[PDB]
C-alpha cells in the first residue's frame, strides 16, 4: 500500500486525494475511530507533498490530526451552544 | 489552516 508520487501523477487531483485517504484514513480512525471520516476529509484539504510526508513520520500525523480534533471540537461546540 | 465543514472521507472498504 506504500505511495509513490508516480502513483499520484497525471491522476485527478480528486483522485489523487481518494488515493491519499485511503493510505491516511486507516491510520487516522485507528487514532479517532469515532472522527475518522471527518478528521481524514480535513486533512485532504492540506497539500498533496504535505500529506505524502505525513504519511512517512507520524509525529507529523499525530500533529496535524491532534489539531484537527481541537479544531472540529470547538467549532462544533461552538455551534451547538449557538442553537442551544 | 484546517477546515471542520470538510466534506467526510469515504473509503472504498466494506461499512458494518
Ligand atoms: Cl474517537
Amino acid at each position: 500500500s506504500p505511495l509513490t508520487a508516480s502513483m499520484l501523477a497525471s491522476a485527478p487531483p480528486q483522485e489523487q486525494k481518494q488515493m491519499l485517504g485511503e493510505r491516511l484514513f486507516p491510520l487516522i480512525q485507528a487514532m479517532h475511530p469515532t472522527l475518522a471520516g471527518k478528521i481524514t476529509g480535513m486533512l485532504l484539504e492540506i497539500d498533496n507533498s504535505e500529506l505524502l510526508h505525513m504519511l512517512e513520520s507520524p509525529e507529523s500525523l499525530r500533529s496535524k490530526v491532534d489539531e484537527a480534533v481541537a479544531v472540529l471540537q470547538a467549532h462544533q461546540a461552538k455551534e451547538a451552544a449557538q442553537k442551544a | 489552516n484546517l477546515n471542520p465543514n470538510a466534506a467526510e472521507f469515504v473509503p472504498g472498504v466494506k461499512y458494518g
